[PDB]
RNA sequence: GAUUAAGUUAUUAAGGGCGCACGGUGGAUGCCUUGGCACUAGAAGCCAAUGAAGGACGUUACUAACGACGAUAUGCUUUGGG
RNA sequence: ACCGAUAGUGAACCAGUACCGUGAGGGAAAGGUGAAAAGCACCCCGGAAGGGGAGUGAAAUAGAACCUGAAACCGUGUGCU
RNA sequence: GACAAUGGUAGGAGAGCGUUCUAAGGGCGUUGAAGCAUGAUCGUAAGGACAUGUGGAGCGCUUAGAAGUGAGAAUGCCGGUGUGAGUAGCGAAAGACGGGUGAGAAUCCCGUCCACCGAUUGACUAAGGUUUCCAGAGGAAGGCUCGUCCGCUCUGGGUUAGU
RNA sequence: AUGAUGAGGUUAAUAGGUUCGAGGUGGAAGCAUGGUGACAUGUGGAGCUGACGAAUACUAAUCGAUCGAAGACUUAAU
């Protein structure tokens, strides 16, 4: 049936990934592929790669009609956050969150 | 008239860009520098179309000092290229010796990108 | 501004090395305490 | 000047209702199967 | 004409709220024990110029680290066990 | 009729160690796949990371950042509004 | 069956709920323990069951014993994760283009031009550092962006004295 | 500031260029002459000229996409 793929632990902040994802969601596979290609945000190549892979194993593993698909759903979830810091004035240092995200994409068709 | 940096830097920058566009006869840059340069390069081409020694020295005033610009075997310096094949190429033309084509956004700075060539 | 601590192998060795430690009863007491604690590193 | 009380989940969300990249202007590309930005060049 | 007039009502959700469903992060909770903790009974209570305590440096086919061992180096002889 | 991983030694993990100080000195955090490594051949997207199949397994919705997996917190869908 | 009494701070008094361990008794449990999750369930309270899901071992009940027996506040200690907020910052400074490389280039290599220091941003060395030097690979992390690059990572290799 | 506002987007003067101008500068270069020369004079109100005025489609405003009506009920009056 309708297919899915995940990019786990990507080094982009979810707050950022979600921006493009919101463009992509519920769109037809071609539109979404385009919008991903032409959007100027950094997450775009990544989500491109993920919608692409999801489509690929949608075809090879379920013999799906690659034209008729839609982006059933797409979203990012909080991944583990690597924690850094930068030195500041008067010897104090301040926290920094290098956040990561579990991007997820699900292509679909006639549900039943 | 536009700005990237300081008036002297802006001058040198446009000089470099125009001289360069005359060498390699099309280039890639920001839409802004493209829109600024087209003025200068077109004015240099008109000096070249004029042909008089006055306008040759005027051309030399802005144009960058050197090229190999050799093509088939040695020769043409930029300036000489300008007053040479370049000028003769456009003598029958009205104005506008330059077009700007839009590449779309660059990667690292997300600058708009464009190609500027000369026909 | 120059900071405190301008390193000197010749001077750090003295007042802090095994010999200068052992030179007096108190350094003996020191190395005693550190070996007793179990330091991977005793003196300099 | 520092916040005097914390933003609620809900306040901060009403704040971000305008915070979103909008869909790019795009068009049917060169008859080459591509897809390109409006008024920007086809590419080979 | 839903035309005219007066009056009364609805749909909208950019976004938000409550309820629910499916996830993510996180590592509480349960279960567990390699380690501790306080005592019992009995041995034991010193080692060192015949160079100790503790080290440093070396030794494995490949060897960074701990342990073992030491230029006879990841061990030798010897007697008993197995 | 002591502790059960913030507990019990500082140290259940090669702790007086990362780290900190000129120095005496101070002094952590960090236990758990499974019965068995059987640790996912192979095909697919991808430079990889990662992932969908196909498989091992009672279980991987046990996949190594691995028992259980609470709350804060972050997200998708929506019934009423 | 009557009839009275039953606001309450410091405080006194009384009856009880629950947690851990022990003892004895009696039971449940891979036909699935604890824990966790949800529910519209029960008792006057603290609280107790029941069902379904998850989970994959251990648990209750009764009587009594003993306590590291109950948390929302100590600018309490530790851990996590929010708010602030896509906010501040990104550490003095001149770059532009062409040609390479590459999965990907404002940032790597090569080239041309331009620019900056020039009693120095050049040259040699003392302290101190102690492999950062070299070459070929690499890109998770470190680099305040990017990275094909690096004082970063892997592999191998480099310091030669009678004066 | 951004957005918003306005001028335009080929059947087009919206910006750039091109050609004239306005205003600004004050006499370009090359040459000729006069000087021993520094310099002076002529060619010649010369040359140069951001934003200001016009003319001209020579370059660029390409192809294209999205958004947007079918008009509730009651009562009175035609
Ligand atoms: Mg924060
Ligand atoms: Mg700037
Ligand atoms: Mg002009
Ligand atoms: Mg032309
Ligand atoms: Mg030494
Ligand atoms: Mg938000
Ligand atoms: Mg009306
Ligand atoms: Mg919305
Ligand atoms: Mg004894
Ligand atoms: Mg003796
Ligand atoms: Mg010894
Ligand atoms: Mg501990
Ligand atoms: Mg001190
Ligand atoms: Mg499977
Ligand atoms: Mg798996
Ligand atoms: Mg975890
Ligand atoms: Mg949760
Ligand atoms: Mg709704
Ligand atoms: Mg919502
Ligand atoms: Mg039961
Ligand atoms: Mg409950
Ligand atoms: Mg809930
Ligand atoms: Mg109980
Ligand atoms: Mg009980
Ligand atoms: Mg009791
Ligand atoms: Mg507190
Ligand atoms: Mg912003
Ligand atoms: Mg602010
Ligand atoms: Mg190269
Ligand atoms: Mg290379
Ligand atoms: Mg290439
Ligand atoms: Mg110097
Ligand atoms: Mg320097
Ligand atoms: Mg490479
Ligand atoms: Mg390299
Ligand atoms: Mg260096
Ligand atoms: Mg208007
Ligand atoms: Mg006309
Ligand atoms: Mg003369
Ligand atoms: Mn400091
Ligand atoms: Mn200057
Ligand atoms: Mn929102
Ligand atoms: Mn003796
Ligand atoms: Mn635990
Ligand atoms: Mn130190
Ligand atoms: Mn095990
Ligand atoms: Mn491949
Ligand atoms: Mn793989
Ligand atoms: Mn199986
Ligand atoms: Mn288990
Ligand atoms: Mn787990
Ligand atoms: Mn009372
Ligand atoms: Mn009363
Ligand atoms: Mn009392
Ligand atoms: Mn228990
Ligand atoms: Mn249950
Ligand atoms: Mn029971
Ligand atoms: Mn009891
Ligand atoms: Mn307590
Ligand atoms: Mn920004
Ligand atoms: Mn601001
Ligand atoms: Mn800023
Ligand atoms: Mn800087
Ligand atoms: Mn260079
Ligand atoms: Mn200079
Ligand atoms: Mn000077
Ligand atoms: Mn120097
Ligand atoms: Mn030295
Ligand atoms: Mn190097
Ligand atoms: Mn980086
Ligand atoms: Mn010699
Ligand atoms: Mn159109
Ligand atoms: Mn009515």
């Amino acid at each position: 049936m309708e297919a899915k793929a995940v990019a786990r632990t990507i080094r982009i902040a979810p707050r950022k990934v979600r921006l493009v994802l919101d463009l992509i969601r519920g769109k037809n596979a071609a539109e979404a592929i385009a919008i991903l290609k032409l959007t100027n945000k950094a997450s775009s190549p990544v989500i491109e790669k993920v919608l692409m892979s999801a489509l690929a194993n949608a075809e090879h593993n379920y013999d799906m009609n690659t034209d008729e698909l839609v982006v059933k759903e797409a979203y990012a979830n909080e991944g583990p956050t690597l924690k850094r810091f930068r030195p500041r004035a008067q010897g104090r240092a301040s926290a920094i969150n290098k956040r990561t995200s579990h991007i997820t994409i699900v292509v679909s068709d006639g549900k039943e | 008239r536009k700005l990237g940096r300081t008036s002297d830097q802006r001058k040198a920058m446009l000089r470099d860009l125009a001289t360069s566009l005359i060498i390699s006869e099309r280039i890639e840059t920001t839409e802004a520098r493209a829109k600024e340069v087209r003025s200068v390069v077109e004015k240099l081409i008109t000096l070249g179309k004029k042909g008089d020694l006055a306008s040759r020295r005027n051309a030399a005033k802005t144009l960058r000092n050197v090229e190999i610009l050799n093509e088939d075997e040695t020769t043409q310096t930029a300036l000489q290229k300008l007053f040479g094949e370049i000028a003769e190429r456009y003598t029958e033309r009205q104005g506008g010796y330059t077009r700007i084509l839009k590449q779309g956004p660059r990667r690292g700075d997300g600058a708009e990108s464009v190609i500027i060539e000369l026909v | 501004v120059k900071r405190t601590y301008q390193p000197n192998k010749r001077k750090h060795s003295k007042v802090h090395g095994f010999r200068k430690r052992m030179s007096t009863k108190n350094g003996r007491k020191v190395l005693a305490r550190r070996r007793r604690k179990g330091r991977k590193v005793l003196s300099a | 000047a520092v916040p005097k009380r914390r933003t609620s989940k809900t306040r901060k969300n009403k704040r971000r209702t305008h915070f979103k990249i909008s869909v790019p202007g795009m068009t049917e590309c060169p008859n080459c199967g591509r897809e390109y930005k409006l008024s920007h060049r086809v590419c080979k």
